[PDB]
């Protein structure tokens, strides 16, 4: 069977087909960055606007790249939360445009439930497993004992990781972005200076990063900086993972979101699978960004247990995953 | 020629087929239910599916900026899968260019807290503005929704003003002239203010 | 206050629900199908039922008279059964008292092959008449079905203007000031040929 | 089980409550004669304008009358056809909007059917059984074999009786309703003229009475007249009938319409069944003239098979009884 998936939860317009026997049929993003760079953040109605302009144009290049008919799709996939929801409307319009024009089934996907799933699209995992998301607004570990069963360990207190690299990187005068830029500025870091790490009680499973940015005002290379940061950010990520995996028991560790796509996480956690050898699912870095064939692939799952939304249904900006898995699951 | 209008600027939603240059089918619904609550079941339980039309027709604003995004994206994706012509129109342009009052002619509608309006001459127009308070000359226009609100030296309300009957007859029209219709890619809610 | 507003004068068949002073809902379909295979399936079809109002508006024409005679059988009906007020309005009347033209307002509509028009200036009006090519001093009023039919010596056509919304209007100002609506046994279309 | 009936198919509005258990529970009645007899004959649009004005008092006064409210009836029973089509929708109107209101079930029936079933309110016939039906635009011979099963047998190619009653009463000058005012005369006839029965072949169940307004010219005291053209009228009547019953082999007759009042045709109808050993069953007059209450009893036997009507279903002036009783049964 085969799906068209829309992603607008934030400022990407995705839109992909998948096809559970021939893979990836079509696969079109459309990044929002250069227009919201000058303001420093994702402005909402901006995004909006974007989406609006972007979306159609996007699935003209999606159906002439994939030479697909939306009449060979079973149903469309959609992400229906969490996000700006003056965003998610936009795809959800769309979707469901389709859907009633071509009378598809309409299948929702929560966007975190995406993420989980990206790496499905390599290689299938065993239930249960951790995983550990790392985008935008979200530093959270998951227990995930089936498709839409999620229990969830432990979230931020104050910044994701992702916020975290935006404000440092603004904090000592950088470009909006802040991730790739840190990223490389740490690649040139010759001293590792201590930084202090929050929260570290025994088998506390919960984050807190904001408290970085004190220490980084008591201060050199900006090169070491960016370095001693995204150090001690990899590390407070890794033993949380690792606590975790005692606390559960459970030695499968996805790590998803954007962050995910960070060279310096990756070898750290892939260093520590090796050394500790517990089984570590990282997804490609095209998939580690927003991207809608992690939406297709979950929309396939729920689909195959049956279960499609009606017409009416409604996006929101923020429905927990945990709650999510268990409504529409 | 059949088209399919719809406008989806106020919480009045209503959509109009339009056929042999008139109002067939016109469907009005006040309501606070969310746009997407609304579209598409609403086009199911009246049994209105587009590829039973040659054209579409959309209203662009001024209204809630929302809405219309869901509106036009809905109506954009039609006209674009199915091949067929689609006409944008204009609100404040419809309410002006209907009523027969004398010039000037100040339409506005209220979106928000911002009374948007326009000032319309028999050869010549305003951009849309946000009133202040300022005394206009000339004859206000406006909804019975609006009744509270009052712009120009007098003012007409109208107890209803379905922008999609308006706005098919108007395609329809246009599409006498340009039968391609405009441009589908292009299609956007009118934006007044900054994001 | 929630009134059902029904107007059966022409093909375009339509019915409001005024609440709240305003119009929240309009049904408006023009059918070749005949009044009563329309009624009262067309309701079920729209979840209209008469117990879920407080009054209602009918109708009386000018207009088809088998159609009037349903519209207003079904509506006296409902409202007698129910204990519920009835008002009835005039679709000339309306036409002139919502069109801002200057005087004298002449409104027009066509059933079969009589033109029936009324002559309003401000402080008086007119029988309704019998049009057989007068020229008439003032501005006509119609609607953009019978556009090719002129008469005084401007023409405004309405591209749409049902009745029941403007009807339903009236009858909640009616209901204001006279709470017991109309009596119910007296509500006849008008007549002005004789049988 | 018990029905509301609604009768509007000519020039009286009719509305009736029947109870198949109680009997009659309401039923009221308003001729238009007065405002027809100026035209010397039914106006089609005044008729109409006095069912819409005269058909909520006369339900008032049912209402009032019978006492019985609307949410206890179980079906509406309503004339369809045929009969004056502007009439008939007012009638239609009125049923279909008690329906919807009060959430009961339509069931049609055809006018002539109605006047078959008067009889059965005194009396059940039993099946099959032959129908002369007097009354309107109607002279017929009908076999029922069952309800809802009527075969035609013959019909007037000309005048119906009523209408030979109204064309000699206006032939020698009198008033319109024709009936009464002939069966008036009639009874003071002293000497009974000669007159020529038209069609009066051997196994022909046909009628024509307009030949008769030919040798009424060729003429005498108008009471004679009158007692003559009664006479010749009855006499066809009758032995139309009787060919009917020995080509059929039946010996249950039922005579109904408003011509089945006249005091004449009773005493021969009467002793002809005296006479001949066969079965008569003719109404109580006031069931002879159009009237709810015969309605409410076909309604009850159609309800009885289960038969209702949509909610769209659309008067029409003439279809024809057989071809109802199909349709509708
Ligand atoms: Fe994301
Ligand atoms: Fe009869």
């Amino acid at each position: 069977m085969r799906t068209l998936a829309v992603e607008t939860s934030c400022d990407e317009t995705a839109l992909a087909i998948y096809d559970d026997q021939k893979g990836v049929l079509g696969n079109v993003i459309l990044s929002q960055a250069v227009v919201h760079s000058p303001f420093g953040g994702v402005v909402p109605e901006l995004s909006a606007r974007e989406h609006t302009r972007n979306i159609l144009p996007i699935f003209d290049r999606l159906l002439k790249e994939s030479r697909i008919n939306l009449e060979e799709i079973d149903f469309i996939s959609f992400t229906l939360t969490p996000g700006l929801i003056l965003s998610l409307v936009v795809g959800v319009a769309f979707a469901k445009a389709l859907a009633y024009e071509y009378r598809k089934p309409l299948v929702p996907v929560h966007h975190l439930e995406g993420h989980i799933y990206s790496v499905f699209l390599e290689k299938k995992v065993e239930y249960p497993f951790l995983a550990l998301i790392i985008s935008g607004g979200h530093t959270d570990l998951y227990l995930v004992r089936d498709f839409g069963r999620y229990d969830f360990l432990g979230g931020t207190l104050d910044d994701a990781v992702g916020e975290a690299y935006d404000k440092v990187a603004k904090m000592l005068g950088l470009g909006y972005p802040g991730g790739p830029i840190i990223d490389r500025l740490a690649k040139e870091g010759k001293k590792l200076y201590p930084l202090p790490k929050p929260l570290m009680e025994e088998g506390n499973l919960n984050f807190s990063f904001s408290g970085l940015k004190t220490a980084i005002l008591n201060l050199v290379r900006k090169e070491d900086i960016a370095y001693s940061f995204q150090e001690t950010v990899v590390e407070i990520l890794l033993e949380k993972s690792l606590w975790a995996m005692k606390k559960t028991g459970i030695k499968r560790l996805v790590v998803v979101g954007g962050v995910s796509a960070n060279s310096r996480l990756r070898e750290v956690f892939k260093k520590a699978s090796q050394e500790y050898g517990f089984e570590l699912y990282i997804p490609h870095p095209s998939l580690s960004t927003d991207n809608a064939l992690m939406i297709a692939y979950a929309g396939m799952e729920r689909f195959k247990r049956g279960v499609v939304a009606p017409l009416d249904v409604n996006p929101q900006p923020n429905i927990p995953l945990e709650e999510f898995g268990r409504i529409w699951t | 020629m059949k088209i399919l209008s719809i406008d989806t600027s106020f919480s009045f939603i209503n959509f109009s087929v339009i056929e042999e240059e008139k109002v067939t089918f016109l469907h009005y619904l006040k309501s606070n239910k969310k746009t997407l609550e609304l579209l598409p079941k609403i086009f199911e339980e009246l049994c209105i599916r587009p590829e039973n039309f040659d054209a579409f027709a959309v209203s662009v604003g001024v209204g809630y900026l929302t809405s219309l995004r869901i509106g036009v994206t809905f109506v954009k994706t039609w006209a674009y899968t199915l091949g067929k012509p689609v006409v944008s129109y204009k609100n404040l342009e419809l309410l002006a260019k209907k009523t027969p009052v004398p010039f000037p002619k100040i339409p506005y509608l209220k979106v928000g807290s911002n009374v948007f309006y326009q000032i319309f001459e028999e050869s010549s127009s305003s951009e849309v503005k946000v009133f202040k308070g300022e005394e206009l000359r000339g004859y206000g226009i406006s909804l019975k929704e609006f009744e509270d609100i009052k712009l120009g030296e007098k003012q007409f309300f109208h107890d209803i003003f379905p922008f999609s009957a308006y706005g098919g007859i108007y395609a329809y029209e246009f599409l006498k002239e340009n039968p391609e219709g405009e441009n589908v890619f292009e299609i956007e809610p009118i934006y007044v203010k900054p994001p």
